[PDB]
């Protein structure tokens, strides 16, 4: 199946890509004079990487608005996605640091992580090479720097033959777009609507005439 | 590191420098010494 | 098929080349025989042509380059923010913006250069400024030094992000030859996007913050008791009780019913009479009209679609019968030759520059500008100089273009080759119409300078006697003065004050704009403008249609772009070359300009400028003299030059006098230019080898063997000193007068 | 509905959208001069050359048509 | 249109509207100075007659007498004086240009190519009849403008 595809895009979208619906209106995944971050192997990479933080963030930015309007996490704990102290003029919150204390160990815990993923993408053998704690031995990738699995992120052993993975990987890529749009949708709705996802969702149900995106 | 040494050497950029730290020199003494006309 | 093209790592990163001056250049790249050696090495260092003959190479350093230009304003702009934040009495200017003089320049207390931090008010001792930044950051809304320092912060990362992206495009993944010349893709993308998403993400902080702040500001509330300009964002209610239109939101935009936000977006005209610029709410308006345009005009050209034009298409089907095939080839030139790009840019953006100086005086865009004196005095001048420049500049890479991209075989065009066939009947009508020019401009001067002198004032071109009423500048004005309940309906008053009708604006007892009068003076020096630019097009024009051959040389293509001459045979072939045209025309370019201003000076300062009474009785700078003055060059010798230089010969002692200091020392450069202009080089090289053998009688001769300049340097430091010597003094001489007495 | 300008901008946009799906005004698949047939390349679930760049661009016209014709007339009666 | 002169594209001029139309090419063969077979004394008659009645209007009413009475008479010497002047120059232009024996040096082809006798304007005689018909025909004109003007 191909999604607005081209004749030009056939020609180096080989099916060999899970998700290949062909679709690529602006030709930016063209192996003709390819360099910087536009390059066939990193865009694939940041499909993937950035399809996988959207289903993360799309289900925790209206997890504790449609937890908490249940009651089932506390009143004081549910929050929508702008008002958390991501966005302090939007709303903030006091958790057991300072809401820029917190981001000081973000980075430095996710630059640990996002540091060493980023050498297995760069040199394929290293990571599990020089010693960290003896968590080097589920660092060694396995060739594939997007999927790398091991005891560490493949604990259960899941895609375990041919055609298992590639089952897995198309399911794997079409969940993060429609998250992506999701991530996309909860931006542009708190910027015209003033209010949360889940609460948009609600309203749009409780009156579908006069809730609506033409009415704002 | 040698290729950056032998360009920090060349006229323009050691002119700079030299005439530089004489200007520094120069005003300093100035700020200690100022007004100075006999000697 | 538009689609982005790259070569990934082209040239390697390396301190290599550095340690080897002149590597770019074969010849350079040996080393110095002689002193000639280190003028060519600077005099060739940007000329990418003589570097490398691929066009693709050649484009790939101009397109670094300009992100190292962006880099440097994005750092000059970093600091301009930074003095404002750290350095200047900004805060204190907004509660006083008619008495306290703009400063951000603080001078270190040393061998006395204290005297230059003035009492400028605001309890602050520091340089008087004319740049305008305040009246900007006052219209941006900028009510603190904290958002100046921010500001200053982005400008600097701006300047990071613009000096990394021009190592990564030339080092790392620099764009192919093809990709540069998708020239449709390129006016798309800056039509739409540069143009008009800048107009219309400007217009955006107009109406959310500018529009707001400055209306508390109008109203007289405190700038540290102003909202943050974040909360007209935070809380709409505070938007609505300015303007109502509001309170409806974004949907009377969608429903067509746009006469609802008549209150923040209007077509007033003229200028807000408390504040004495534009009205900021036809500003707002400007920019959103302007932005709508320039997204549509984006969509003109075709790309990766079917719908738009090829730039090809257009050109090749305008022909005449005169013509013959018209625009054909003009596509293939344009796509290969940077000269003749950068040479239609520069003529637009000089042209465009000239008229940003004509447009910012008679419609004040800045509130408080229009009488800041000095500030608009130094606007005026400042874009004239840097107009007249690029337009030089025009002539000079469409010289370089006839004699290194010209090639009839390969990319010929019946329009240049037409205008190549008649270069005599061209060039020969721009001469009479010079000769006659000047003899009814400047003549009429000196008849009225001899009539003045023998007492015969009856027989002058004056407004008493002879007159020479400038009627078609005359209708005009009366014209616009009547359009906005006429012609123009919708505008409430007329687009300037000084349309010949209307009133007066001032503000803080200072003149802002009234009508300004035209009668036989502004006949008499418009005339000479006329004959000033006129001299000039003459030389420039000359130059590049004769750069190729002339009667005279038929071969001077060969000889190049910038050559000495072709020896003292044919009577003398001195200054042949197109770059001789270049070095010409800019000592003409200076000569304009320098006219230009003056009649700006006088006429501000006798006209318009001045202060109002109680009453309304206005007394202008020099009380309206230059009606009977300016019409001898007795009178700008005496009631211009001699009379406006009390301020710079007597600033000594005071936070004027560095312009005392720059008035003489421009007159010293100025002077000198004339010792490389009147001599030659023979002269020199023969001084030198008396001077080199008193060094060898020391042992201290150079390897590095002295010699003179060449010819062409001598040229080129004559016109450079001459051009910084002239301008700097009428700098000194204009900033010490309209800082003494505006 | 809620107003009469709903009926201008209506026509506007699926009468200009109607001069290009098929005909008397140029599509992508069709330039002009002073109509030669072309070929664009972006395939569509739309059988009659009409692309998806073709659908925006009478959307946009149509709507330029429209609301310089609303506003003219509101700035009437 | 825009064709080379005479069909050879050598020759360093062009043939355009403005040098060669069919109205332009009548218009300038018409004048005095073109009618190449006729008397050149006559020809001197008319241009000093057109110009020296030309001249009288700016010495009168620019002149220093202008805002006088004395000004109609006064320009229309200074008139005179500049036919007087002028036709010094024509005499010393042919003492200087031509002498009592050579042929004219005016054109003795046409636009097709064919012989004619050259113009015999371009001699010593007959400049020398040139210019004396301009100088009567200068004066005159003066005297026939200050006739109307302030008679
Ligand atoms: C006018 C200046 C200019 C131009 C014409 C280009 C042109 C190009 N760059 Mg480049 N670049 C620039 C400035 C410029 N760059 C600057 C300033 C930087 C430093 C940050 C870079 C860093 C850079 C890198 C690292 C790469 C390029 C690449 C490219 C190529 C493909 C770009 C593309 O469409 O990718 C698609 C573009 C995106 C995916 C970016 C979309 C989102 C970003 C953030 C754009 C937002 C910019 C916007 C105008 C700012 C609004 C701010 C406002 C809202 C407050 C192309 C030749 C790529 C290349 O080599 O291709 C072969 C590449 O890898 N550039
Ligand atoms: C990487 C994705 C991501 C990120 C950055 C966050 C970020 C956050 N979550 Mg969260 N969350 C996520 C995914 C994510 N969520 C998902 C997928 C779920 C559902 C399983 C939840 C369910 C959840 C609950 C139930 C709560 C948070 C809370 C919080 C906040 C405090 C975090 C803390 O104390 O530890 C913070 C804004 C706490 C909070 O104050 O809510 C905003 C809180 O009580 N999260
Ligand atoms: C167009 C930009 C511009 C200009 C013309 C100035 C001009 C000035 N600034 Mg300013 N400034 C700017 C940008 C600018 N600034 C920016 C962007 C910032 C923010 C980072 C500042 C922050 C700033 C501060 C904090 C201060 C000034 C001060 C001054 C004044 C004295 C400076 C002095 O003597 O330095 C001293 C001279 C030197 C340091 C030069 C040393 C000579 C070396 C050898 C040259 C090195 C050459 C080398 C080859 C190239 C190095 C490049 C490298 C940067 C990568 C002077 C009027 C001072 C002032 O006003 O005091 C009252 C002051 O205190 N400025
Ligand atoms: C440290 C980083 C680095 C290194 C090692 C190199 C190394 C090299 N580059 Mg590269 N480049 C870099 C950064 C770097 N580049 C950046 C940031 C850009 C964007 C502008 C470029 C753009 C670029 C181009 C466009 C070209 C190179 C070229 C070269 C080669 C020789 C250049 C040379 O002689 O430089 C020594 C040059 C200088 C020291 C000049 C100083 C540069 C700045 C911009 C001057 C600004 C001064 C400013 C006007 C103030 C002066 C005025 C006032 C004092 C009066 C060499 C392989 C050239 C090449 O390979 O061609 C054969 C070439 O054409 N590079
Ligand atoms: C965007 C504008 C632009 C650009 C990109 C260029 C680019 C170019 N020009 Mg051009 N030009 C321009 C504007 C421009 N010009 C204007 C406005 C004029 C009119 C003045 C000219 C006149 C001109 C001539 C006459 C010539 C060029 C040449 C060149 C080429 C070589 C430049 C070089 O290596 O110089 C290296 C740069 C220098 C050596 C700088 C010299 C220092 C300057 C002259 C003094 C500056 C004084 C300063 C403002 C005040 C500080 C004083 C203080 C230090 C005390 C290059 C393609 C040359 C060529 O042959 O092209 C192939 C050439 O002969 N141009
Ligand atoms: C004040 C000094 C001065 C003067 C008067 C001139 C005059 C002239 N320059 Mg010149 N020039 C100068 C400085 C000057 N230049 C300098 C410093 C440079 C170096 C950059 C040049 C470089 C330069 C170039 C490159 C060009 C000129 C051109 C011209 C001519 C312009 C056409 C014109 O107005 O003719 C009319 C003449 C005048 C207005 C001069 C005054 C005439 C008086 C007032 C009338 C006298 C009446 C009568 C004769 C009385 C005398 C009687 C007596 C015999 C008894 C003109 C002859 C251009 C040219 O030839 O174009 C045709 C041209 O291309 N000049
Ligand atoms: C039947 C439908 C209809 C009707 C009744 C109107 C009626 C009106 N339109 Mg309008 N318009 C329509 C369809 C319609 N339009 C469509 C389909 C478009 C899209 C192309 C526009 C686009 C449009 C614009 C862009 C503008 C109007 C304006 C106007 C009003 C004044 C026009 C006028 O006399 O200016 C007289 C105009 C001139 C004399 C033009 C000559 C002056 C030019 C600018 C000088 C030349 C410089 C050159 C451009 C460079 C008037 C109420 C104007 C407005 O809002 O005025 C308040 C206005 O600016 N219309
Ligand atoms: C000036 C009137 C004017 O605009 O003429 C326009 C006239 C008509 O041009 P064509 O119709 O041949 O040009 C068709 C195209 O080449 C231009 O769109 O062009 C000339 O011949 C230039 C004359 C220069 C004459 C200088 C005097
Ligand atoms: C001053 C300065 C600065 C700053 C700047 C800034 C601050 C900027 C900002 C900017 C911005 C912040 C911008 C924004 C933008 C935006 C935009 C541009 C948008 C657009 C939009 C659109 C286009 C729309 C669309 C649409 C339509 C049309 C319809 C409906 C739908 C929608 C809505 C989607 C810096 C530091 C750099 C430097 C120095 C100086
Ligand atoms: C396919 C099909 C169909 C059809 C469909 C329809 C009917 C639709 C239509 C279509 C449409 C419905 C389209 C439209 C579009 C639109 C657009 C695309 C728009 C745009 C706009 C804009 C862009 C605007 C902007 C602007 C301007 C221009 C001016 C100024 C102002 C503003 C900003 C507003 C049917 C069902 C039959 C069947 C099946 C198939
Ligand atoms: C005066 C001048 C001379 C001589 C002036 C030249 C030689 C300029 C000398 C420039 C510098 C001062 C030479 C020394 C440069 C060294 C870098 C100085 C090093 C010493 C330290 C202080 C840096 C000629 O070359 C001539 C050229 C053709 C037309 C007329 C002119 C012109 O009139
Ligand atoms: S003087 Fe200088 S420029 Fe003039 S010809 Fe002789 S050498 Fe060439």
């Amino acid at each position: 199946p191909l999604w607005f595809a081209s004749k030009q895009s056939l020609s180096y979208l080989d099916g060999s890509l899970p998700g290949d619906y062909g679709f690529d209106p602006l030709g930016l995944s063209d192996p003709e004079g390819t360099g910087g971050f536009i390059e066939p192997r990193w865009l694939a990479y940041g499909e993937v990487i950035n399809g996988r933080f959207a289903m993360l963030g799309a289900v925790g930015a209206i997890a504790p608005e449609y937890l908490g309007k249940v009651g089932l996490i506390p009143q004081e704990t549910a929050l929508a996605w702008f008002q958390t102290g991501v966005i302090p003029p939007a709303g903030t919150y006091n958790y057991w640091a300072d809401n820029y204390t917190l981001f000081v160990l973000e980075m430095a815990l996710m630059g640990f992580a996002e540091h060493r993923r980023f050498q297995d993408w760069a040199k394929p053998g290293s990571m599990g090479k020089q010693y960290f704690l003896g968590l080097e031995k589920g660092f060694g990738g396995s060739g594939n720097p997007a999927y790398p699995g091991g005891p560490f992120f493949n604990p259960l052993g899941f895609g375990k033959d041919e055609k298992s993975l590639k089952e897995l990987k198309l399911k794997e890529v079409k969940n993060g777009r429609l998250a992506m749009l999701a991530i996309l949708g909860y931006f542009i709705q708190g910027l015209v609507t003033g209010v949360g996802p889940y609460q948009n969702l609600l309203d749009h149900v409780a009156d579908p005439v006069n809730n609506n995106v033409l009415t704002s | 590191m040698r290729d950056l040494k032998t360009y920090l050497s060349v006229a323009p950029v050691a002119s700079t420098l030299w005439f530089a730290a004489l200007a520094g020199l120069l005003i300093e003494i100035n700020r200690f010494f100022p007004d100075a006309l006999t000697f | 098929e538009v689609k982005i093209l790259v070569d990934r790592d082209p040239i390697k990163t390396s301190f290599e080349q550095w340690a080897k001056p002149g590597h770019f250049s074969r010849t350079i790249a040996k080393g110095p025989d002689t002193t000639t050696w280190i003028w060519n090495l600077h005099a060739d260092a940007h000329d990418f042509d003589s570097h490398t003959s691929d066009l693709e190479e050649i484009s790939r350093k101009v397109f670094s380059a300009h992100f190292g230009q962006l880099s440097i304003i994005f750092l000059w702009l970093s600091g301009m923010y930074f003095h404002g934040a750290r350095f200047s009495n900004y805060e204190a200017w907004l509660n006083d913006p008619t008495h306290i003089r703009p400063s951000a320049q603080v001078v270190w207390p040393i061998v006395g250069q204290e005297i230059l931090n003035g009492d400028v008010g605001g309890g602050f001792r520091g340089i008087q400024i004319t740049s305008g930044f305040f009246q900007i950051w006052r219209a941006s809304g900028i009510t603190s030094e904290l958002q100046l320092y921010c500001t200053a912060i982005g400008a600097l990362v701006f300047a990071a992000l613009m000096l990394f992206a021009g190592w990564f495009h030339y080092h790392k993944a620099a764009p192919k030859l093809v990709w540069f010349q998708d020239v449709e893709s390129m006016l798309n993308h800056h039509l739409a996007g540069l143009l008009g998403l800048g107009s219309l993400s400007w217009a955006g902080h107009q109406i959310h913050v500018s529009l707001p702040i400055n209306q508390f500001l109008n109203a007289g509330v405190d700038p540290k008791e102003i909202p943050l300009p974040h909360e007209f964002i935070l809380n709409r209610d505070l938007l609505a009780q300015l303007y109502p239109s509001f309170a409806e939101g974004a949907t009377p935009f969608f429903t067509l019913n746009w006469s609802k936000y008549a209150d923040f977006l209007t077509f007033r005209g003229g200028l807000d009479p408390l504040t004495g610029g534009l009205w900021l709410t036809d500003i707002a308006h400007h920019h959103l009209a302007i932005a709508i345009l320039f997204l549509i005009a984006g969509h003109m050209y075709r790309t990766n679609w079917g719908i738009g034009h090829g730039i090809k298409d257009i050109l090749e089907a305008h022909k005449g019968p005169f013509t013959g095939q018209g625009h054909k080839g003009l596509y293939e030139i344009l796509t290969t030759s940077w000269h003749a790009q950068l040479s239609i840019n520069l003529a637009m953006l000089g042209s465009l520059t000239i008229i940003v100086a004509h447009h910012m005086y008679a419609m004040p865009p800045y509130p408080y500008l229009a009488t800041d004196y000095g500030t608009q005095l130094s606007l005026f001048t400042h874009h004239m100089w840097i107009g007249g420049f690029l337009i030089v500049g025009a002539a000079a890479h469409a010289a370089i273009f006839m004699v290194r991209d010209y090639d009839p075989t390969t990319r010929y065009n019946d329009l240049l080759d037409r205008v190549l066939r008649h270069r005599d009947a061209i060039i020969s009508h721009l001469n009479w119409v010079c000769i006659f020019l000047g003899f009814h401009s400047f003549g009429l001067y000196i008849h009225n300078d001899t009539m003045s002198a023998l007492g015969r004032p009856q027989d002058m071109f004056s407004d008493t006697a002879i007159q020479l009423q400038p009627v078609f500048a005359q209708w005009i004005q009366n014209t616009h003065a009547l359009a906005p309940g006429t012609t123009a309906p919708g505008a409430t008053t007329s687009t300037s004050l000084t349309w010949g009708g209307g009133d007066l604006v001032s503000v803080g007892g200072k003149v802002a704009l009234l009508p300004i009068p035209l009668g036989t003076a502004d006949f008499l020096v418009h005339h000479i403008h006329a004959f000033t630019i006129h001299v000039t097009v003459l030389i420039l024009l000359k130059g590049v249609l004769f750069a190729r051959s002339s009667r005279l040389i038929p071969d001077k293509a060969n000889l190049g772009f910038r050559f000495p001459c072709d020896g003292p045979g044919r009577g003398g072939t001195c200054q042949v070359s197109a770059w001789d045209h270049v070095f010409l025309g800019l000592f003409w370019m200076y000569n304009a300009i320098s006219v230009v201003i003056f009649h700006f000076s006088w006429k501000m300062q006798s006209d318009v400028w001045g202060s109002i009474n109680d009453q309304g009785v206005v007394t202008h700078i020099t009380g309206g003299n230059f009606a009977q003055s300016s019409i001898t060059i007795n009178g700008w010798l005496r009631d211009f030059l001699w009379a406006q230089a009390s301020q710079v010969i007597q600033s000594y002692g005071s936070s004027l006098s560095a312009y005392g200091l720059f008035f003489l020392g421009a007159h010293f450069v100025w002077a000198f230019s004339l010792m490389f202009l009147f001599s030659g080089r023979g002269y020199w090289q023969e001084l030198i080898e008396s001077i080199v053998w008193a060094h060898n009688k020391l042992k201290v001769a150079p390897a590095t063997q002295p010699r003179a300049l060449s010819i062409v340097q001598g040229r080129a430091v004559g016109v450079t000193h001459y051009l910084l010597g002239g301008i700097a003094t009428t700098w000194a001489f204009f900033l010490a007068r309209i800082i003494a007495v505006g | 509905i809620g107003s009469p300008t709903n009926l201008i901008m209506v026509t506007s946009t699926s009468l200009m959208l109607f001069a290009g799906r098929f005909g008397l005004a140029p599509s992508a698949n069709r330039k002009a001069t002073a109509l030669e047939a072309r070929d664009s390349g972006l395939q569509t679930g739309d059988p009659a050359g009409f692309t998806l760049a073709d659908t925006l661009a009478c959307g946009v016209v149509g709507h330029i048509i429209g609301v310089g014709v609303v506003l003219g007339l509101k700035n009437i009666g | 249109v825009v064709q080379p002169i005479n069909g050879d594209p050598f020759i360093g001029s062009l043939e355009t509207p403005v040098t060669s139309s069919p109205l332009v090419a009548w218009y300038l063969s018409n004048l005095p100075g073109y009618r190449t077979a006729v008397n050149p004394l006559l020809r001197g008659i008319e241009v000093g007659l057109a110009h020296g009645f030309l001249l009288v209007g700016p010495f009168v009413k620019a002149g220093p007498l202008r805002n006088t009475e004395i000004a109609g008479q006064a320009g229309s010497l200074a008139a005179g004086g500049l036919v007087v002047i002028l036709s010094i120059c024509l005499t010393i232009y042919g003492i200087s240009s031509f002498n009592e024996g050579d042929p004219s040096t005016a054109p003795s082809l046409t636009l097709t190519g064919r012989k004619k006798q050259p113009d015999q304007l371009q001699t010593a005689d007959g400049w020398a009849k040139f210019t004396g018909g301009f100088f009567f025909g200068g004066i005159s004109g003066v005297i026939w403008a200050f006739f109307l003007l302030y008679v």
